[PDB]
């Protein structure tokens, strides 16, 4: 009868013809991730790859997603894809560092001397400016990385404390240096 | 319009059904000892007659393995790594599927046109008012050459295959022949390496052997359908080699 | 003819019922199987730089279990690492048990104050210090954890160093003695420059 015929002609092929588009596209190009980025200067990218990792305290955060030269100062710019879930991370640390603004503002001549009105100025800015943090502290250096003594590349990130952080999109400022063996040869450096 | 499809499949598995009966009655029940004492002829048309094919492929391939491995492999290790890349290459992944193929093409589409027109002429049918049982007379060495040939050319494959690597990965191209034995032996063991090439030989002779009696031995007596059987015993076993290479080397070596 | 018609569908589904089942069982010999009695544990660390998820767990360098999971949590800056470790080898056998049971309550009792207790409360102790171990593996309380890095070249795996202790830690909880690995620039920083 049609009765299971019908059910037999749904039955994959219904799956089937989705499954083919959906098997590939979730595996080669489409994807969907809660992504922030930055920007970064360095003076010597030496072999850092396009697709390298990413990390703080060794936990892969992100990727490096291109890598380019401005002629005119023949410094490097780098920018970052980094995944918020991992690093802003969610309602409570907001409230975590409005706290950590009533520990650490105030705690200082910037209240002791200015009027209720110019406190709530700044406490007013601190909200502002958080609101919008993926918690990199301004302290933070950037530097590159590798896999180990054989293998591809990566960017350590680390960091190191106070009520300062960079608001997404910005530039990580302090940054520094490499690693070539060309001129620790040339120095006679162990 | 839609359940044209649905009927398509319906009637596509029941007859794997039938299939499966059909097996077990040929396999279950073999008492007539005297009239098996000629399937050495049967083997003839199975594995006789398809040395020549397995031999020029086996060599073929094993040049091209010698070809394409060294032009990586001088970046990283020829001198060790051609041997141990030919020789578990084609025990672990290659004799066992493409001599399995090539087999499946040759023997097996001989073999289900054989069938088939035993049945289309009616000459099969004849012999059931003879009283022989023609599962026993026509289908029992057939199915049986099957399994015994592949195997022994699964072996043949592998065997030409390390001469065509070390003609040219060795003698061509600048290789030690001392590390490139010691290599193999280093890295080859016969349990389970020579071992599981000849186990995935033997699951795919009963499976494509099977396939090949069983759609030769056709419902329909219509002309038309000799031709269908031998496009589809060629498709079907081609995929169920894939299907199965896949499940068992992922035990085997995982 | 229309009998046999049945027959031949009940024929096919058992035969390709038992074909699914086989694909979908004997796959599992390599994906998919925890090869464990499954207890987990977690730890804390300051640097995980080049673990991976599937790096090996090792105590006397004895394969004993598997890195699952490793995450950073951004308002403390550690790492969270998360063990499977394999009861057949970490828990003791009930006889052995029984031996861990009574030599850690003679030190608890003699070498520390337990006899001095009232004897109900040394009663109560030595219940509930003892129904608790049916909790416990063999990790003691002052076992470290350390990151290891397998060969000079290969990836980084975790190791457990057990001894010295007298309690043990029961499984699901966190075992708090943990150090971190070094990173090349700063071996030279500490070492060279």
């Amino acid at each position: 009868t049609s009765e299971l015929a019908v059910g037999i002609f749904v039955i994959i092929f219904g799956i089937a013809l989705f499954f083919l588009a959906m098997k590939v596209s979730g595996l080669v190009g489409t994807n969907l991730s809660d992504g922030y980025t930055m920007k970064a200067q360095f003076d010597n990218v030496n072999g850092l790859k396009p697709r390298a990792k990413v990390t703080m305290s060794g936990v892969t955060i992100g990727r490096v997603d291109s890598i380019t030269l401005d002629p005119v100062t023949r410094l490097a710019t780098v920018t970052f894809d980094l995944d918020g879930k991992l690093t802003s991370f969610n309602a409570e640390q907001l409230k975590e560092v409005q706290k950590n603004a009533l520990d650490e503002l105030r705690y200082s001549s910037d209240y002791t001397q200015a009027t209720p009105a110019q406190q709530k100025t700044m406490e007013q800015q601190l909200i502002s400016n958080m609101n919008s943090i993926t918690s990199i502290d301004e302290d933070a250096y950037i530097m590159v990385a590798t896999n180990g003594l054989l293998g591809e590349k990566y960017l350590k990130i680390v960091p190191g404390g106070g009520l300062n952080y960079l608001k997404r999109g910005d530039t990580i400022s302090n940054t520094q240096g490499t690693m070539d063996l060309e001129d620790l040869i040339s120095k006679f450096i162990t | 319009t839609i359940a044209w499809l649905g009927r398509l499949v319906i009637e596509r598995i029941r007859g794997i059904g039938v299939a499966a009966l059909m097996l077990l009655q040929i396999i279950f029940s073999l008492p007539s000892a005297g009239g098996f004492g000629r399937f050495v002829y049967q083997m003839h048309r199975v594995g006789v007659m398809s040395l020549l094919i397995i031999t020029v492929s086996g060599l073929f391939i094993g040049l091209v393995l010698g070809l394409q491995g060294y032009s990586i492999l001088v970046n990283v290790g020829s001198e060790s790594m051609l041997g141990t890349m030919v020789s578990l290459t084609l025990l672990r992944e290659l004799a066992p599927v493409v001599a399995a193929l090539l087999f499946a093409g040759r023997a097996g589409s001989a073999l289900t046109a054989e069938i088939g027109s035993m049945k289309q002429s009616e000459q099969l049918a004849s012999m059931e008012m003879i009283g022989v049982d023609p599962l026993k007379q026509i289908v029992s060495p057939r199915l049986w050459a099957g399994i015994v040939s592949l195997p022994m050319l699964t072996v043949i494959f592998a065997a030409i295959g390390i001469v065509g690597g070390k003609l040219v990965g060795v003698d061509f191209l600048g290789v030690d022949e001392g590390s490139f034995w010691s290599g193999m032996q280093n890295n080859v063991q016969f349990g389970h390496d020579v071992v599981n090439g000849i186990i995935k030989s033997i699951v795919f002779a009963l499976l494509c052997t099977w396939i090949a009696v069983f759609q030769g031995y056709a419902c329909d007596p219509t002309p038309e359908g000799i031709a269908t059987a031998m496009t589809r015993t060629v498709v079907y076993s081609s995929l169920c080699v894939l299907g199965f290479d896949f499940v068992l080397t992922a035990v085997m070596f995982g």
